[PDB]
């Protein structure tokens, strides 16, 4: 149980440190930076069409 | 009267066109390319030209026709391939021997030279008649025998002359009704604007299932004659299997396969396929091409042709609904149609709303779908028809974020959504049993309670097992199966058994090509009772590892129950399933002690 | 049979009324009855001739896109003589063997092609009823292709590829090793076992052009190929018509001379770029990523000129290489090609980084008519089930690798560990293939079976039990 | 390598003879057919085609 608790504790720590805190910036990028930027470009193109 | 004033592709802005109505057909150019207006600006009228517009010059005459985009309904279209504008492809190849469809080829949509047998029907001279009233009957095929020709929906009046029984070509004067003083002259065929639904007296509630064959489709997410669906359009299985299954076995008295935006070689496959699907159809082995129009529309063909392809298909389907035939309209890849709408708007210049799709995409899909009701035909004699869309939706890169699928989800009562994981596993059919749904589960209870009383309870049990086990799997894949209780192990294992032997379905072997409803119900009973026996046995002492080892024979029996050849008939297949279930119960009772 | 109808002289109206020029499209005024798609021989003040093409007539105005760029054109002295007819390539059976510039000028030292017919580059729609389903498999030799994405003769199947991946090597290998799995005869004559390639390099760097030229020379294909080169330093609107030129020569070759042709269209992402440039200088309504809204149709017209035809022994296989940018399939070029072309070969970057050649990734790769060119009577009996099994276990192995990365190896069942081993041996010994290996489909299937035999017979669940009992234990 | 290198003179000579046969054939065909070709082509290039393009 010492070995199992060490493995599970380091798995939870590895999750909360590396895995979740790298997945969160990945989604932060994918929506907030890039998807918003692409929508902004498309709205620029549409406004040029409207003009 | 008219003259071209601009060309920009399919868009051809005529002029001096004052008086032309919107969406009105207007021959374009000296080749008489067929085009329809889509915007009127004083004299000018922006025309989409349905053709390879190259070669048009300013001053080319554009002569109106004053009729919206019309489909030539009537006998003769039962067996024939059509283009999007209802051009008979085989007739084009015959008259113009070359392998190319000539620009602006007139060819009548229905074969004029054929002489159909005709019987006078009911109405007589001096008898009042109304739109949709059956006034005859033509023997079209051995499988669409008595193609009941019917009066155009709008027109009405008192009959002054009806031709006697005999043989008549398409143009022959069949009926001469009189309204006011102007007596209309009616023939064996009638046109109809594809953009407006064919009117019906009243739309009933679709409540008889459309047995589509695939086990998961008929059991988990049933569809109804007169309903609407979204097969996922994936390659290999899903769309491919369901198309042939509903073509051959679904008891749909007529069929229209409108392949808008379908790759050319795929159509060349379809064209060499449907003439060869009498292998297991009921009656006396007649080819189903006697029972299905198909509106071929390859992608390369001009944009507006793709846009109008499913309108032509659904108007043909509505026509065959007005005769009381439970027609089904397999609109393959409607996402290609939505793309056609997107790019026709782009050419037109209007501001797109979502992902470049036009704003009215939802309304356009709604107009195309809501013509799917099971309805009584418009005129006497009263007769119940039913058209049932099956609109494949190519999912593209995205899963459901594509606005065509999102706008479709709010309309279709049934949605057999694709499952990417099941496809990557080559698990066919690969529909997603967690995000699919059928709003027709409860209306069908009127049908289930009469034939298969336990079917809804079994379906709910099957769904409960699958959902609980997907929840459980989402955890065990993260932790491991060591900590699972015996009941958890049973739920997980029975879910695997179901997902591998009930939900999965080859669709190509002689067995399980078309799993009839009784065989599907009996397998539902077998699997659910197996899960119930396992759960009840482990509710008692027996641990589950030893129980699984001792009843591996029973597990293999219920797993191989899918192999039961459905052509043996319910009388003995149900006997086999009764024997299987009895041996199952006795084996579990034995192994409990 | 005589084409004597051509002996007529139509004097050509020669304008001097260039209203203005912006980007790649000149704009003309006071035209008398302009034709929508007629090409224009506009002459610069230098006396040189640049071949334009009318893009949209309007009253007495005619927006003309100008091939060979608009640099140097002007208003005072530019004269635009209108040819009355659309672009018509002089086509012949003698073009086989020499290299054409993008716009049909022969950059080979030889003379202009002594055409026996003038075919419109846009072709014409092939009556879908007259079309015949392509079922004859061609053994491309690439084991990652023949086994699991089998190209059939007539099929369209782009080689999707990242930028910088060796898609050129794969296309050259497919040319070198192309051949029907069950040919008509062993001899070169009678069987006609040689595809008369028609290769259209458009927007390619000159190294790729030299690579393809010398690779066709070494293989001997250059005596039966019409390289339509349009290099990088070649103009940017000429890339609009290079694919059409290649496809119309291919159509002449396949349908009108009953020859078998394999039409590569290299770097069609550059074609999409050229189309974007033209349709963004037109102030059109742009599509997903600034590309023209009508990209679907003017890419289908490029693609859908492929496949066999009833009554003609010819067939146009075509393998348009496609430099999908940023390596995401949902880019509108590969996303709008996946719609039109049945299947695609996905050349994958991270497999290339691990050194595998060819770096073909199976799961995203597909062939939407592989299902009919397999089974009995054509290639081995077990091809269809072996392909499904390899696909399924490759997907399982990749999922197991993802779990192993996320969660320790303990959580992986014995199936997942076996799948990891299978995936390793797969990518290392089956996908991996020499540049000249030429694996016939039967020895590819033998390798596939010697690979699948890792699993117990009870675990190859997608294989039909008959195929299992017949092939698994042969060893 | 030595055998192949020295074969350039022989291979080029054989190919030149093969091409010379066809070149002579083409010249012989042209010398006899150009009279009729020019007679038809001169009529094509001299015959007027006065017509209006409104229709």
């Amino acid at each position: 149980a010492f070995i199992i608790l060490d493995e599970v504790i380091k798995v939870t720590n590895r999750r909360v440190n590396a895995i979740e805190h790298v997945i969160i910036p990945r989604t932060e990028n994918t929506i907030a930076y890039i998807n918003s930027e692409l929508d902004e470009l498309d709205r620029e193109e549409f406004y040029r069409l409207k003009k | 009267y008219g003259a071209i004033y601009s060309v920009s592709g399919p868009v051809v802005i005529a002029e001096n066109m004052i008086g032309c109505a919107m969406y009105e057909l207007v021959k374009v150019g000296h080749d008489n390319l067929v085009g329809e207006v889509i915007r009127i600006d004083g004299d000018k009228a922006t025309i989409q030209v349905y053709e390879e517009t190259a070669g048009l010059t300013v001053g080319d005459p554009v002569l109106r026709t004053g009729k919206p985009l019309s489909v030539e309904l009537g006998p003769g279209l039962m067996e024939t391939i059509y283009d999007g504008i209802q051009r008979p492809l085989k007739a084009i190849k015959e008259e113009s021997q070359s392998i190319y469809i000539p620009r602006g080829i007139d060819t009548p949509a229905l074969d004029r030279t054929i002489k159909w047998q005709f019987t006078p029907g009911k109405f007589q001279v001096g008898d009042h008649i109304s739109g949709g009233d059956i006034y005859g009957s033509v023997f079209e095929n051995s499988l669409i025998s008595s193609h009941k020709i019917l009066l155009p929906p709008r027109s009405r009046g008192t009959i002054t002359w009806i031709a006697p029984a005999g043989e008549y070509t398409l143009d022959e004067k069949i009926l001469e009704v009189e309204f006011d003083g102007k007596k209309s002259d009616f023939t064996l065929y009638h046109t109809w604007p594809v953009r407006v639904p064919r009117p019906v007296t009243e739309k009933l509630s679709a409540d008889y299932p459309l047995l589509t064959g695939q086990r998961v489709l008929d059991a988990l997410f049933p569809c109804v004659q007169g309903g609407t669906t979204c097969i996922p359009g994936a390659f290999g299985c899903g769309k491919t299997v369901i198309s042939q299954s509903l073509s051959k076995y679904s008891n749909s008295d007529a069929i229209i396969y409108v392949g808008c935006g379908e790759r050319g070689n795929e159509m060349a496959e379809v064209l060499m396929e449907f003439p060869e699907l009498y292998t297991e159809m009921s009656g006396t082995k007649e080819p189903i091409m006697k029972r299905t129009t198909l509106v071929a529309n390859t992608s390369n063909m001009p944009v507006a042709a793709r846009e109008a392809s499913i309108y032509t298909g659904i108007t043909l389907a509505e026509y065959f609904r007005d005769q009381g035939k439970n027609v089904s309209m397999i609109a393959d890849s409607s996402s290609r149609w939505a793309e056609a709408l997107r790019e026709i708007s782009g050419r037109l210049g209007e501001m797109p709303a979502d992902q470049g799709f036009p704003a009215y995409l939802g309304a356009k899909l709604a107009s195309f779908y809501e013509r799917a009701g099971k309805a009584v035909a418009l005129g006497s004699p009263d007769r119940t028809g039913s058209v049932s869309i099956v609109a494949a939706v190519s999912p593209a890169g995205g899963d459901f974020s594509d606005p065509v699928t999102t706008a479709t989800l709010g309309i279709t009562q049934v949605f057999w959504g694709l499952d990417k994981k099941l496809a990557q596993r080559k698990h066919f059919p690969s529909i997603n049993t967690s995000v699919s749904y059928s709003k027709y589960t409860n209306v069908l209870n009127k049908f289930y309670d009469s034939n298969y009383p336990e079917f809804p309870v079994l379906r709910d049990r099957m769904k409960e097992i699958l959902s609980n086990a997907e929840e459980l799997e989402q955890v065990v894949q993260l932790v491991g199966k060591s900590a699972l209780s015996d009941s958890d192990k049973i739920t997980l294992d029975v879910a695997t058994l179901i997902k591998e032997d009930f939900l999965q379905q080859n669709g190509y072997s002689t067995y399980d090509a078309f799993c009839p409803i009784w065989k599907t119900f009996d397998m539902m009973r077998a699997f659910i009772s197996y899960h119930d026996e396992a759960q009840k046995a482990v509710a008692n002492g027996a641990n589950w590892s030893k129980l699984a080892d001792s009843t591996g024979d029973v597990k293999h029996a219920v797993s191989s129950s899918k192999f039961f050849e459905p052509s043996r008939g319910e009388k003995e297949v149900h006997g086999e399933f009764e024997k299987l279930l009895s041996t199952m119960q006795e084996r579990f009772a034995e192994s409990t002690d | 049979k005589a084409v004597e109808q051509g002996f007529n002289v139509k004097p050509r109206l020669n304008y001097n009324t260039v209203s203005g020029v912006n980007g790649p499209l000149v704009i003309l005024e006071k035209v008398k009855f302009p034709r929508y798609n007629e090409i224009v021989n506009l002459t610069l003040p230098d006396g040189t001739v640049r071949q334009g093409q009318v893009l949209e007539i309007r009253g007495d105005r005619a927006i003309v896109q100008v091939f060979e760029g608009t640099s140097g054109i002007d208003v005072k002295k530019t004269t635009v003589e209108f040819t009355g007819e659309s672009l018509r390539i002089p086509v012949s059976e003698d073009m086989l063997g020499r290299i054409f510039d993008g716009s049909g000028r022969p950059i080979d030292n030889g003379p202009k092609v002594f055409a026996e017919d003038y075919l419109d580059i846009n072709g014409s729609p092939i009556n879908p009823y007259a079309r015949i389903y392509p079922e004859e498999m061609i053994s491309t030799g690439v084991s990652a292709i023949d086994t699991m994405n089998s190209i059939a003769r007539g099929q369209k199947i782009p080689i999707f590829s990242a930028s910088g991946l060796p898609h050129n090597e794969i296309a050259a290998q497919i040319c070198r090793q192309a051949g029907l799995v069950r040919p008509t005869k062993d001899v070169h004559d009678g069987h006609e076992e040689n595809f008369s390639i028609v290769f259209a390099a458009m927007g390619v760097n000159l190294e790729t052009a030299r690579f393809f030229k010398q690779d066709f020379e070494e293989n001997g294909s250059l005596e039966r190929t019409s390289l339509f080169l349009n290099l990088a330093n070649d103009p940017t609107i000429e890339r609009i018509i290079t694919p059409r030129l290649a496809l119309t020569t291919a159509e002449y070759l396949a349908y009108q001379t009953e020859r078998h042709v394999l039409t590569i269209l290299t770097d069609m992402s550059s074609y999409a770029d050229a189309l974007r440039e033209v349709s963004a200088a037109r102030e059109e309504v742009p599509g997903r990523r600034g590309y023209p809204g009508y990209m679907y149709t003017d890419l289908s017209t490029i693609y859908e000129r492929a496949g066999r035809v009833e009554g003609r022994n010819g067939s146009i296989t075509q393998i348009p290489i496609l430099t999908m940018p940023n390596d995401d399939i949902t880019h509108p070029i590969p996303d709008l090609t996946g719609y039109i072309t049945e299947g695609q070969i996905f050349v994958d970057r991270q497999l290339h980084n691990k050194g595998i050649y060819p770096p073909i990734n199976v799961l995203p790769s597909l062939s939407r008519l592989m299902k009919s060119a397999i089974g009995e009577g054509m290639t081995r009996k077990d091809h269809g089930d072996v392909s499904n099994q390899l696909y399924a276990k490759y997907a399982i192995g990749k999922d197991a690798a993802a779990m192993k990365a996320v969660v320790g190896e303990e959580a992986l069942s014995i199936e997942d560990k076996l799948s990891l081993e299978f995936l390793e041996k797969f990518e290392k010994t089956f996908i991996t293939q020499g540049a000249y290996e030429d694996r016939t489909v039967f020895e590819s299937l033998d390798q596939a079976w010697s690979l699948l035999r890792i699993y117990p017979k009870e675990m190859l669940n997608r294989i039909s039990p008959k195929i299992l009992d017949e092939f698994y234990d042969r060893a | 390598e030595q055998k192949n290198a020295g074969g350039v003179g022989e291979l080029e000579k054989k190919a030149e003879a093969g091409v010379q046969g066809e070149l002579a054939e083409i010249k012989k065909i042209a010398e006899k057919k150009k009279d009729d070709v020019v007679k038809i082509l001169i009529e094509t290039v001299i015959k007027p085609s006065a017509e209006v393009h409104i229709n």
